[PDB]
Formats: structure tokens, C-alpha cells, sequence
């Protein structure tokens, strides 16, 4: 780990810069390096790891779909390739990713909220990788997507309110796999639609911090309901 | 593209 | 050179896909090998290479900013050292960019139109050495800055009409380089005035092609000089 | 900030 000389607190607060100075990269690796230190992940260096990753793989995502978009009407190899390429750097930072969540952060959390969290990653970045795979490989990936997406699901539903953001953003994602990954829309509109429901009947018990941070994720769950309905 | 968080 | 052995028309055609895809650190990588190709840039080649070039610094420059806005808000070494690794890695890039200008695209442009294209760029990458240097090595930056725009000016008031798009954005950097590098303010606004009048002077004799190349740009050099009158 | 192209 190139990280491995620094701090564990310097590596968090250059994160945090990393982060103002819209350094998406740098504050991966920093939180990298944060997470190889062995111990846990509090809430808010969870969402510093989440977010950082997140744009990260987000640029390489979009890239990949201008790239097969092209690929697609064209059919040198020069558009193949360079396509290629950055589907290659995408499944290496998936890999990297999901090595953090299996070395070792999914067993050493040791409450429902972080193990949670950890597991809703691992189904995105196994989502991620099914979405450039094409083939009996792609088959074992989307089945392990839904694994971890489930398993977080039970867990949630065992151990937090309907209204918990990252319960929330869970069913957001988990629906989003069946509509655009399972070729199960229909799965997907029944957690969004049900998501979206229960915790609507929740609102009434949340301080206004609480609201704020759970309508912001309803509102989305809306927006895909609206687009597949 | 739908959603996600 | 990593590109070395790839044909120069497959990085050519890779840039442009990497500026679709928003890739621009993989387009300056693309456009860096096939100048060291050895063969001259065409116009949009040119283009290509500054494009990915003026992307890539960009960012680090804001990054830059970011970080040391907030040093000097706090004026432990975090900050600090931050602030130096984003602004050792542009100065990075600004010394590969004068590398590839200096071996050897400014010697062997044997045109008024390339020639000048390179020693704006050579201006501009020394002036965002200038921007975040800080000493005696600071003044050498800013003369050497200097130098480059104004032999840039002299070929291009000798070979190209006023509303040529890229004596037009010479001026507005040089403008921008006495206003805010070289304290020198009075120059700026005397700069920017004189070059948007004898370009606006010069538009009856332009295509409507053209005049919308020179238009951008003239744009560019009013809304800097209300900012500073 | 000014503009540069
Ligand atoms: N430095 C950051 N980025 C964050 C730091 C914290 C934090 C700080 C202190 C304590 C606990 C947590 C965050 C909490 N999470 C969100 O606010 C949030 C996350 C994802 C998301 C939305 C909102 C809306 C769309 O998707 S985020
Ligand atoms: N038990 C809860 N309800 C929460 C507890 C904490 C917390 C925990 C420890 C320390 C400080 C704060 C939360 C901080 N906020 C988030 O983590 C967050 C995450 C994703 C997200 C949003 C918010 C809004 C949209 O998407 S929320
Ligand atoms: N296939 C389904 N289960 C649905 C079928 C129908 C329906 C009825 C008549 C005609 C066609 C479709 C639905 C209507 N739409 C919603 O109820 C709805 C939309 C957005 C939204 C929420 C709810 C909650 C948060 O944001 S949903
Ligand atoms: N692939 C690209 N990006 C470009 C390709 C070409 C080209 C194509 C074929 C032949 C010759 C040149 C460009 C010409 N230059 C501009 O259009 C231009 C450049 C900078 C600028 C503005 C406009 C407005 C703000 O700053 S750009
Ligand atoms: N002699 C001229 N007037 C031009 C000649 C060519 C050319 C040359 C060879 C092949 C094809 C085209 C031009 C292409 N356009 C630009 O290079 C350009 C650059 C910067 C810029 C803008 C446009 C608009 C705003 O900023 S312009
Ligand atoms: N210091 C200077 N030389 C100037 C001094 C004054 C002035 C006069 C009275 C009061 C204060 C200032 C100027 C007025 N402003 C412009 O003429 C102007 C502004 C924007 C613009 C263009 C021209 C052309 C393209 O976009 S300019
Ligand atoms: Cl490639
Ligand atoms: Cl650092
Ligand atoms: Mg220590
Ligand atoms: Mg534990
Ligand atoms: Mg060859
Ligand atoms: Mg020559």
C-alpha cells in the first residue's frame, strides 16, 4: 500500500480535501489506505469511502456507455480497444472495491448498520461489473449482485426503520438491478413502490434532520417509479 | 438512467 | 513512451474517442504519443493535443485553488502536503507539455498558424507555473511567459487578420496573464479593448463560419473587460 | 475568474 506510511487520520482529512477539491481519485486512494489500517469504518468515513468510489467508477461507467454506444453503430479495432480499456480499469476498480469489502470489512462489522452498508456496496460494485460482462460469467456475477443485495435487504428490515437513508438507498439500488440487470422490471417497481410506502407511513416519527435525509432518497425512488410506470 | 445512491 | 508503439492514426482516433467519452487524462496521453511521433500537428490536431491538455490542468488548477484557499484559512501538515502533491503533479504536467513544445513542436512549425498555436500554449503552461510558484523561480516563470505570448503576438500581428480565432485567444490569455500574473492591469484592459476592436472591425469580411469562430471568442474578451473596468 | 481558451 503506497498508502501504508500515512496516518490513519491524515488519510481521512485528506479525504475530506480531496473530496472539496472534487479529487475523486485521490480520495479513493486515501480511503483505501484508511480502510487497509484494519480498523472500522465509522458512519461518516463509510460515506466518504461510498462517495469517493462512487464518482469514481461513475466517470468510468460513463465512459464505457459513450464507448459501446459508438462500438455498437460501428459494427479498426481502435474503438474495441479503447473500449476494452477502460472496461478493463472499471473491473479493476470494482475488484479492488469488492477486496476491501472481503478483506475485511463485511465480517469485522460487527453492527447491522455497518455490515449493511458494507453489503449494499457489494451488490452495487458486482452490479457494476455485470454491467460490462457477457457471459456464464455474467450469470454468476448478477446471482452474487443479488445475494449480497438481499442479504443487506434482510438484515435492514430486521434491524432498521422503513426510513433509514441507507435502508432507502439500498431498495433504490436493489430495484434499480432487477429493472436494468435481472430483466425483472416487475420486481423492481414492487420494492420501489412498496419502499416508497412504507416509509411514507414512517415521515411522522423523524425530527427534521431525519425528513430531510429521507424524502431526499423517497424523491428518487419516485423518479424511477415515474419512468417505469 | 434510473436512480441510484 | 507507453503510446510508442501504437500508429500515430490510432491514437489520433482514440483522442477523439476519449474526448467523447470526457477522458481527458487519456486523451492528453493519446495526443503526447502521437506527438512524439515526430510528425507535425494538423489544425484539429493541434485542437486535440490543447483540448486534452487544457482539461487536465484545468482541474488540477481548481483543485489547486481549493487547497489553498483552505491553507491559508488555517494559517497539522495535512493541508500542506496535499496542497504540494496536486500542485507538484501540475507542475508535472506543465513541464511535459514545455517538453513537447520544446522537443520539438515549436523548432519544426514551419507555418505562421502552428507556430504561433505553440508558443500561446508555451505562454499559457508557463503561466500556470506562475500561478503557483513563489519566489525568485517566480520571476523567471513570469518573464518566460511573457516572452513566449509576445513572440506570439508579433508572428501573429504579422501573418494572421485580426479575427483569426487563435490570435484571438493569444490576446485574451495574454490579457488575462498581465491582469493577473503580472500586475500589470493597465496592459490587460488595453489588450482585450484593442484586440476586440480590431476584431469587431474586421468581421464584414468574414464567412458566417468564421464569424462564429471570431464571435466566441470576442465574447470572451468583453466579459473580461467588464470585470475589470 | 477571467476567461482563457
Ligand atoms: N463527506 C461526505 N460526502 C459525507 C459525510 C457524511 C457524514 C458526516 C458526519 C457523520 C456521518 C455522515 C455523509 C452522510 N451522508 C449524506 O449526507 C448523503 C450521502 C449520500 C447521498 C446523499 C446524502 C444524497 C444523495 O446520495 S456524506
Ligand atoms: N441512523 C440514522 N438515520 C443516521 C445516523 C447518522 C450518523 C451516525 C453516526 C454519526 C453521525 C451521524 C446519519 C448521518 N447521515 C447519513 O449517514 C446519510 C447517509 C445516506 C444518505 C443520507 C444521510 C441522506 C440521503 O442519503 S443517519
Ligand atoms: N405496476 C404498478 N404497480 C403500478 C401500476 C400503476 C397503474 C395504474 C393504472 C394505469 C397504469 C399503471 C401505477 C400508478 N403509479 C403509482 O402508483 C406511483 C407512481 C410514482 C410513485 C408512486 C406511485 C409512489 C412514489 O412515486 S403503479
Ligand atoms: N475535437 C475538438 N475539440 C476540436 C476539433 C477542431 C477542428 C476540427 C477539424 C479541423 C480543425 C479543427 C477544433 C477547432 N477549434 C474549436 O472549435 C474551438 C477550440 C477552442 C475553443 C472554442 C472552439 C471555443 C472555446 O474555446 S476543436
Ligand atoms: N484560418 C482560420 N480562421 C481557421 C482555419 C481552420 C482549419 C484549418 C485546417 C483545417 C480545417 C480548419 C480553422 C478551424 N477552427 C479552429 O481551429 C478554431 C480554433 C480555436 C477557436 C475556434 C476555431 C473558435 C473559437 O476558438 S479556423
Ligand atoms: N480603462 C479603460 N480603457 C476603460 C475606461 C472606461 C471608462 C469610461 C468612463 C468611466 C470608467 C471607465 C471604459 C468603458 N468600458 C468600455 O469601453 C468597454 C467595456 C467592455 C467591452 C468593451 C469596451 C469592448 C468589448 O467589451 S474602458
Ligand atoms: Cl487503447
Ligand atoms: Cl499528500
Ligand atoms: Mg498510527
Ligand atoms: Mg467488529
Ligand atoms: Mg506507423
Ligand atoms: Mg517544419
Amino acid at each position: 500500500g503506497a498508502m501504508g506510511s500515512m496516518e490513519r487520520a491524515s488519510l481521512i482529512q485528506k479525504a475530506k480535501l480531496a473530496e472539496q477539491a472534487e479529487r475523486y481519485e485521490d480520495m479513493a486512494a486515501f480511503m483505501k489506505g484508511a480502510v487497509e489500517k484494519g480498523e472500522e469504518l465509522s458512519c461518516e468515513e463509510r460515506n466518504l469511502l461510498s462517495v469517493a468510489y462512487k464518482n469514481v467508477v461513475g466517470g468510468q461507467r460513463a465512459a464505457w456507455r459513450v464507448l459501446s454506444s459508438i462500438e455498437q453503430k460501428s459494427n479498426g479495432p481502435e474503438v474495441r480497444e479503447y473500449r476494452e480499456k477502460v472496461e478493463t480499469e472499471l473491473q479493476g476498480v470494482c475488484d479492488t472495491v469488492l477486496g476491501l469489502l472481503d478483506s475485511h470489512l463485511i465480517k469485522e462489522a460487527g453492527d447491522a448498520e455497518s455490515r449493511v452498508f458494507y453489503l449494499k456496496m457489494k451488490g452495487d460494485y458486482y452490479r457494476y461489473l455485470a454491467e460490462v460482462a457477457t457471459g456464464d460469467d455474467k450469470k454468476r456475477i448478477i446471482d452474487s449482485a443479488r445475494s449480497a443485495y438481499q442479504e443487506a435487504m434482510d438484515i435492514s428490515k430486521k434491524e432498521m426503520p422503513p426510513t433509514n437513508p441507507i435502508r432507502l438507498g439500498l431498495a433504490l439500488n436493489f430495484s434499480v438491478f432487477h429493472y436494468e440487470i435481472a430483466n425483472s422490471p416487475e420486481e423492481a417497481i414492487s420494492l420501489a413502490k412498496t419502499t416508497f410506502d412504507e416509509a411514507m407511513a414512517d415521515l411522522h416519527t423523524l425530527s427534521e434532520d431525519s425528513y430531510k435525509d429521507s424524502t431526499l432518497i423517497m424523491q428518487l425512488l419516485r423518479d424511477n417509479l415515474t419512468l417505469w410506470t | 438512467f434510473p436512480a441510484t445512491v
